[PDB]
Order: C-alpha cells, then structure tokens, then sequence
C-alpha cells in the first residue's frame, strides 16, 4: 500500500539526442512498456484484493 | 520435529530458415508451454493419416489498415473443410491434434507497426445481449472467414430476432480481461522494423487424453494491431496478412456415419 | 538466511475457507401458501466472487475439498411462546436421484445418500470430498457446446444448446431442513457454507477478471471502465 | 541450594494475558440513523497502560504473539422477547484489503482473509502469530519521520508528517460482527481481546514512565509530580 | 521428565592520551554496550570515504552558568554541514555509521560541579501544546546550535500560530522519566575535581543494517549540570564547554541527485 | 590532485548527411592572446568550465586599452598556437 515509510524511487526518461528521420518517414512513433519480476522477489501475509465487489447474490 | 498421525482410511480426510511438413515447405520460433506435440501414451484402433492431413493449409488473406481493430479464430474449427482432415474430423466421434501456426506479413523499411499474435486455450467470448451464454452455435464457428474486434460494446437491442452473436472489445481481449495481460498466454509479436512472420507451435492441452473435435474447439488464435499502421505522410495504408496452419501428429477415432452440421 | 517463497505456492495460496453458500429455512406450523421449510442449493462455486476469481487464475484445476457449515437462527415474533433447541439435517442428492417434495416425504430416509445431522449450538459441521470430476481434471473454461445442431434435425430446438457449459446437473445438490415439529412460534435459521481445496494442482494459467462477472460465463454488461485516470508525467 | 532468576525472565516477565481492546457490538433491527452493527478495531498495544509500560522498559523487540477473545452478551429491554444463541465473526483486514461499509456486505467472504467463527457459550477463542515486522525488529521509539519537506515543494504541506510515526496503517485492523439476523429485542455484546507476547527478545533498555501517558507519544500534560514529602533525617 | 509433543507445522503455534583519527589528534573512555563501531558484515556497491568523513568536527562552544539548566543535540543531525560527510548524506538514500563524542570543559581548582553526559539512542522528546506529535521537522532537527532544558512545562497557547516546538524538562528528561535513572543508558560524569573531560564511542543502533540518515536520528546527545557550579564567594561564573565528534565506518548508498530539505 | 580520463564524444546522423569531426587530446593546451600584450590572459577568461570556448577563422586584435578583454584568440588553421593543424 501508499506509505511515505516504505517508498521505493522513482523512474523518468528523457531525450538523450533527438530522433531523426530522413524525408517520405513518418515523423511520429509510438513505444510500449513491460514489467517483470526476476528470481530474487517474495512476498507476505496472504489478504483480500480490492479489485472484485458484489453487490448482490444471484 | 512435530508428530502426526493420520485417522482415517480415506487420503481426502488428511489435512493439507525453411520448414517442411508433408508435401509443404515455408522459408524464431516459440513452442507452447516447451512442450512439442506428441501421440497418446501407452496408457479400437485409432486412425492416423501421416501424411494426408499433417501438412501446411492456408487460408484467406486479410487487410490491415488504420481502422483495424483485430481478428481472432477458432481451431479446429478453422480447418474443418481443409482436405482429407475435415473428412477425418466428419467421420469420427473423437479426434486429437496439435498444431504450428505461421503468420505472414511483410512491407518496407518506411512503414511502422507491431502485431501481436496470442494462442488462447479454452478461448471463451462474450454476447451480445441480456441474455447468457445464448451465442449460437453458427456464428461461434465462423471457420475459415473468423471474426472481428470491435472497441466498444454494441449491445443487440433486439427481442423479435436476436442475432446471438459475440461482442468482443479489443481492450477487454473479448473476455473481461486486460489486453496488457494477454502476454501471459503463448504469444510473438512482429515488428515491421525487425522481422515479418511469426511462427508458434501448439501442443494439444484439453482435460481429456481425446475428445470430440465438432462441437469442442482446443484452441483460439488471436491478432491484434498494437501499434497503428502508418507509411510516409499519407492517409490510408492497407497490407496483407496470411496464415497458415499445420496439423500435427493427429489420431481419430470412432468411424460411423458422416456428421452434417448445419452452418447456417 | 534468504527469503523464501513458502506462502506463495498454490497449497497456500487455497489454504482458506470461503463462503459459496447463503441458505434460509424456517420452521413454522405448514399451511397451503409457498413456505421454506426445506431448501434445495444448488452446488457451485460461482454465486461468490473471491474464490471464483482465485480459481479462474488457471483453466484446469484438481484437488479435493473440505466444507464446513455454520448454523445461526432467531426468532422472528415476540407473542407465541418459545421453542426447543432444533436438529438440522443436510442430505446430499446425486444427478438422478429422486428430489424431495415435502419436509417429510420418504426421500429423507438416507439409505443410500449420505447425509449429517446437526444439534443447534455445537461447532460448526464439517465434512472432506475427494476429487470427483468425470475426466482428468476440472475444466474452468469450455469452448464448445453439448449438441451440434444437424441438416436433417425436424427443428432448429433439436440442436440448440447453451454456450460454454457441458451438463444441465452437475455435482448434484444440498437439501436442509429442520427434522423437528413445527413450535407456536415461528424460528428462522440461516447455513452459511464454507469451501476450502486441498490437495491442489493447476494448469495454465489465466489472466484474472478485471470487470464485474455477469451470470456463469465470460458475459460482460456494465462498468467497463477500471482504470482512474493520472498523469503522463506525474509521479 | 541456592536462590535462582527463573522467574525473572524475559519469557517470565511477558508470559501473562494483558487485555488492549474491549469492542463493543449490538444485534437489532438496521435503521437510517447510525448503530452498532459491525465494529471495527485499529491493532495497537496503546491503548491501555499496563503492557505498553511493561514493553516500554526496551527500545526494541521481537515476538510472537497469542491473542484470547472473551465475549459477554446482555439484554437492553424486557418487552420485546427473546433471543438465540449467536454467532460471531472476526476478521483480520490487512493494509491495502477492502473494508466492509454494512454488516453483510461482500467483503465478509472472506476468500483470503482469515477469520474466525466464535459460538457464544463456548470457550474463549484463541489464535496466535507470528513475528511480522518489516524490519529485523519492532521499534517502540522511533526519532524522526516519514517526510521531509524540500525547498523545491510548492506548498509546505507537501512534507508535513507527524512526529515519531513511521507509517499512517499499521498490522491492518480487525472487524467484528454478528452473523445472525436481528431478533425482536436487541442484543449488546462486548468482545475482550487478551494479547501474550512469546519467544521474546529485547534491546536498549530503557528507563520507565513516571507520568500519565498522554496520547501514541512521549508527550505529558499533566501530574507532573508524582515524588512525595518526605524528611532528609527522618526513618 | 514431562512428556511433550508440538501438534502444529508452525513455530508459533508452539507453546513457550592522545586519539588519533584521520587527519585529526586530541589529547578513561567508555564504550557503549562493550560493542566498537563496525562496517556491515557479509550477510549496489556502498561508498565510503576512509579519510574524508571519518574525523573530529568541533562544533560551537556553550557557555556554563548558575543558572544553566542543560544542552541537547541529535546525530547525525549536528554533522549535516561538516565537509564532505554533510555532502555524502544529501547525495545517498541510506547511510550508517558510528560516533566517537569527546566533551571538553576546563576550571580551576577552586571551582566546584559535576556534568552528566548521556547518550539516548531513539531519544524522542515532547512537545508543548495540546496537540499530540505537532512538532516540526525544522524545529526537531536544530543542527549544530541544538536545544535547551526547562525547568517547568510552559504550554504554547497560541492556536492563531502554534509554534510546534519541543518542550524539555530537565527532571523529566524530557521524554516522561526521572532523570536519576537516566544512567541506565551510556553515561559519563565530569567533576570539576577530578577530571576535565569525557569521551564516549557509540555503535550504529537501529533496527535495520542501513536506514535514511536525513528523516531519521539515532542517537542523543544530553549534557545535564547535576551540581550547581560555583566558584570562591563570587555572584557570578561562566566557563565554555565544547564538543568534537568523529565520524566512524560510515557506509553510503544509493546515490542520486542532491536533498536540499527547507531549514526555515 | 591527480587523475586520468576517460573521454567520449556523441554525434549522430542519417545516412543523407555528409561531414566529418576531428577529436584531438593535446597535453599542455596553451593557447594565445588577443592583444600585443604577451601572456595576458586573465585566469576568469582562461578557465570557462563546462560551457568551453571556440575557434575562429581570423586573428581578431583587441584594439580597446582602456579596458582590454583579455581573452583568448585561437584560429582554427593555427590550432589556435601557431601550429598548423
Ligand atoms: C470445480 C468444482 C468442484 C465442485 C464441488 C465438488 C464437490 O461437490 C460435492 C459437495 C459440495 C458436497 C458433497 C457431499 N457429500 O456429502 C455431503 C453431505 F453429507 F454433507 F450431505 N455433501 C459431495 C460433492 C460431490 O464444484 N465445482
Ligand atoms: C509491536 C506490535 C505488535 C503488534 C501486533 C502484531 C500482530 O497483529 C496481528 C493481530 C493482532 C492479529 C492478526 C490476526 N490474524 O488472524 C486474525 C483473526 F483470524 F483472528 F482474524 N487476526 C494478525 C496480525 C498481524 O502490534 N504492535
Ligand atoms: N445486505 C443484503 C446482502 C446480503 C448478502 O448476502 N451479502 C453477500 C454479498 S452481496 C455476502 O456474502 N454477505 C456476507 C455474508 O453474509 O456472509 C441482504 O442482507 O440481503
């Protein structure tokens, strides 16, 4: 959860140089983004999640 | 340590490059679950045609354009009137099958774009309507043709003549989940700037060493564009996608009569 | 030492009991009028949503189960008298057993169906079921039908089957009443029925629901928007 | 022989049930206005006095935990009828789980949640658990905060945090409720939960209190003199 | 013996001269819990600077009247602007390190009077309003200057603008305990009769191997005159007390750009 | 103070342009002066940090005595110390 006591960084891209396109190129591309856990993670203390309500019972 | 002794007698109360096929070549590649299909085990005689049926079927070509949205297919519904297999599927009561998928796309050095192709076991739509599990059995095996995402939800507001049709949405993957998720399945995805084709190879997963293959399909096959097309400066762009599928080690099972669905 | 990963494996991640089952009976005198003196559920983990959405992180499963039944009743009015401490029997009915139609008909002799009689103010009952699925493993998610619909069929009704399910009764059902007589005064009771696996094993995994269910299947309906809204570059 | 430490242990010193939480919980019939239908408790050992002074003698520590609930019902009218016995849930919200906002909401599945199912009349309840802390061990004092502002920030609020507290939800909370209906005449009940510390480790020994606790931290208000009168050559 | 078997697969479930450092010499001492000063042990590369952080820094006098009523300061928040150590923790998110603390005070024969230093690891003080844990970061991290004791609680009754301050009481120990046992924690004792100066080396103590050193203090410093001072039959005396404390095995990490926090 | 370097210089282009950048480590990098004056250069101008100088086509004289630059004048044929490049 959001805690000030246990935050862990931040991530930023920037521009290193620019990107450059010759003529008859589309000037404008789109990036994707991917995340992933690696052989060193664990966790703890089994709860409930939040993202699944009900509301009534069939 | 700890002592513990089990009671009762019973378990459940104890606490807890060119490949060639047949007569068919096509000049990497990504295996399901690291698992290449295979025969039954050791653990009525089944019939297997080598050759006659375990070779490469193409089938139509699409377009992709900047409206695209998605497409998605059904096996073994999708081969069901593919040469002496279909017969094969048509003639018996149990069939088994894995598969190699191959899809093709090319274009130049000055266009842009990314697909991603997903093979989904046990790929279950949704409607289109109030009604529950009330798709048809036509329109949920559409065949060769397949079908189409859409990026909304169109609900059939029609009681006189429902359509009984699937509603799938592009971000939802057609079954209410997250399309980013959709990596967890068997998946490539073909980059314009880096490569052009994509190849999977499916193993036969169901819960069922054999079961009927007309009115189960094992599995789905999904494209979708997740990057949108463009070429240059100009409006519209349209290029073509194929796909061809191959069966592999297939086993049927079963002969009587001849099977006559109604498609319509 | 190192961090471990012993809470995560699937056997704890399953190590819990979840509620699947909410059931009403009442004991009154019997009149002509619709009453609930006994109560027929039938079995599945669908009526929730947290176990459901557990399960569905894979499309095939195998264990065992252990069921657990917690009894709570009241009274319902204030100028009738009192009543007696109550016995609650619970019977399990297969596919093609006979039903019953009465509090008190035959059915409820058991001799072949097993069944679990409990006194009111005891520990909760519990019960273990072994793995009882016709094939391999149980099946999440089926893509197919149960009849093909044929040219020669006289009807298109002959054919036509629900999408997506394999049996019209599977797992048979519950059926729970109170064997005592009836009191002067009337006295709801309610059974809450909790489900763990164990013994668990599951094959290809799935990514989760991010939409409110809708019925049995795949179906979505309404709140298709999840995600809030944030900045591009905003931490 | 000779005279032995035994009982002056750690494990000694800690190995008695001190009550921290009294909670109370009413059945009756839900209405518009505000009730007592389900409590909810914030985990903490400050709430009383006689082990926060006992484990304040240490700067840091480390232990297992066993807690006891003790439930004691009670009428509040006599013309409205009678009851039967009840049932009681508790449940272990953790940070970051939903929390329930009625009595019978969805949240009390309980699918990964643990709870307890309490049958009045019984034993009092008991569970235990282990340590749980983040760091390598707990921290009763801790000099410092969680935010600190930057002359960079926009406003100054940004930054602002209170004094020696590490985080805003700590070991989550606990959620009591009554899962019968509501009889006729309403029904109080208050539920006492009795904390043991085991397998105790402890550093840094500190001096005791020797004034009134005044709030989570180390301020005082009042009585600030608790030493008596007393003579320099007087026996 | 008792015959005893554990049930439950959980544990819980069980039932129970001259010091030279660096480029810096002055010229006995205690050591606090008998434990020196260590870097990390075996069980992202640290920094450390053998020489440039680990030195004597002089922070400024304080001057000793009949009238004093006690000093006190917080590490490493009186080393925040000493050479490079300052700089090396505004540019890490964790550091550790240990202390070497030498108290200086110098009179005659014919004065008379007796300092108590102790050092208080987490020493948490109170406020001086009604609010609970109101105090302000700039106002709870002094710096070189530090604070000062009171004789009573003067209670900040201004809610037009609350000061949010500390409020310490020298028989209190300002944290709600009675000063004569405040030599449970490590301790030293200048008598102007006897001796002249004091010297304490304290480890790194905390719960964790390496924490933030810039939100967090782990030590207190408090110097406390347990008798009056006085000299010959005169109304008033003064002498300077001076501190110098020395970094040791400092460990840094996660480096990044520079924390600037807003000191008033 | 002591240390060595490690230098690395980034340009980057398409397959269109054309051009070609010379990188020269020289040690004892004197440069001249812009006046008649000989060496007298000030340690402000001689010293700009990150920003650097440049080079230029022409010996410009600083004709100005009542508040000379002194600045640096380096000619890129020269090398900016009288050597051809
Ligand atoms: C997947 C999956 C698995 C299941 C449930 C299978 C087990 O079904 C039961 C249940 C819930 C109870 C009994 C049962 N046996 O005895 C009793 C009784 F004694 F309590 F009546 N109930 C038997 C089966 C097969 O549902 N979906
Ligand atoms: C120091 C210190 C230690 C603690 C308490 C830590 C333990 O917190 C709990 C408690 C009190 C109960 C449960 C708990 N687990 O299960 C249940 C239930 F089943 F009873 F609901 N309660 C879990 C934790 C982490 O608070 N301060
Ligand atoms: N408040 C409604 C809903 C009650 C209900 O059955 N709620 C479901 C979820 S919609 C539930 O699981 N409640 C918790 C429980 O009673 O066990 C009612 O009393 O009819």
């Amino acid at each position: 959860t959001q805690d000030s006591f246990t935050e862990g960084g931040y991530i930023s891209m920037f521009y290193q140089t620019r990107i450059v396109v010759p003529l008859s190129t589309p000037k404008s591309m789109s990036m994707l983004g991917f995340v992933s856990a690696c052989n060193d993670f664990s966790v703890r203390l089994l709860r409930d999640t939040t993202h699944i309500s009900q509301s009534a019972l069939p | 340590n700890y002592t513990t002794i089990n009671y009762y007698k019973d378990s459940a109360s104890n606490a807890a490059l060119q490949l060639t096929i047949g007569n068919s070549t096509i000049t990497n590649s990504v295996v399901a679950y690291g698992r290449w299909p295979e025969f039954i085990r050791d653990d009525d005689q089944p019939t297997e045609p080598d050759v006659a049926t375990c070779r490469f079927y193409t089938l139509d070509t699409v377009m992709w354009g900047k409206e695209s949205k998605g497409w998605w297919w059904k096996l073994p519904d999708a081969l069901r009137d593919m040469g002496l297999f279909g017969q094969n599927m048509y003639y018996h009561y149990l069939g088994r099958s894995g598969y190699t998928v191959h899809v093709q796309c090319n274009a130049s050095k000055f266009h842009q774009g990314a697909l991603g192709v997903f093979a989904i076991p046990e790929y279950c739509l949704a409607g289109d309507s109030d009604k529950q599990r009330y798709t048809s059995y036509a329109n949920a095996n559409p065949g060769e043709k397949g079908g189409k995402f859409y990026s909304q939800f169109n609900r059939d507001t029609a009681v006189t003549s429902p359509k009984r049709e699937f509603c799938p949405v592009d971000y939802l993957l057609g079954c209410g989940v997250l399309l980013g998720n959709a990596f967890v399945y068997p998946h490539q995805i073909i980059n314009l700037r880096t490569n052009n084709s994509a190849t999977i190879v499916l193993p036969y997963v169901n819960a069922m060493a054999i079961d009927s293959m007309v009115k189960h399909n094992n599995w789905g096959i999904a494209i979708l564009p997740l990057s949108p097309l463009d070429f240059a400066q100009e409006s519209s762009v349209e290029i073509p996608i194929t796909v061809t599928i191959a069966p592999m080690c297939s086993e049927f099972n079963g002969l009587r009569n001849v099977t006559a669905p109604k498609f319509q | 030492q190192r961090r471990s990963r012993s809470e995560s494996t699937i056997e704890s991640f399953f190590a819990r009991g979840a509620c699947v089952a909410i059931i009403e009976v009442d004991n009154e005198e019997p009149t002509t009028r619709a009453q609930k003196l006994f109560a027929m559920w039938r079995i599945t983990y669908k009526d929730t949503v947290q176990l459901r959405r557990k399960l569905e992180f894979f499309t095939y499963s195998r264990f065992d189960m252990e069921l657990t039944f917690v009894v709570t009743a009241n009274f319902t009015n204030t100028n009738n008298g009192h009543a007696l401490n109550q016995v609650y029997q619970i019977m399990y009915i297969p596919p093609g057993a006979p039903t019953p139609k009465s509090w008190d008909d035959y059915t409820w002799q058991t001799s072949s169906n097993p069944s679990i009689f409990y006194t009111y103010g005891a520990a909760p009952a519990r019960i273990s079921v072994p793995y009882v699925g016709l094939a391999n493993a149980y099946s999440h998610f089926y893509d197919g039908f149960a009849k093909v619909p044929l040219k020669t069929d006289a009807n298109d009704q002959i054919g036509d089957s629900l999408y997506s399910a394999m049996t019209v009764d599977d797992f048979g059902v519950l059926a729970i009443r109170v064997v005592n007589d009836h009191n002067p005064t009337k006295v709801t009771s309610k059974v809450r029925i909790y489900m763990k696996p164990k013994h668990v094993r599951v094959w290809c995994p799935r990514p989760p629901r991010a939409v409110p269910y809708y019925g049995p299947g795949v179906d979505y309906k309404d709140n298709l928007n999840p995600l809030s809204e944030k900045g591009l570059t905003t931490y």
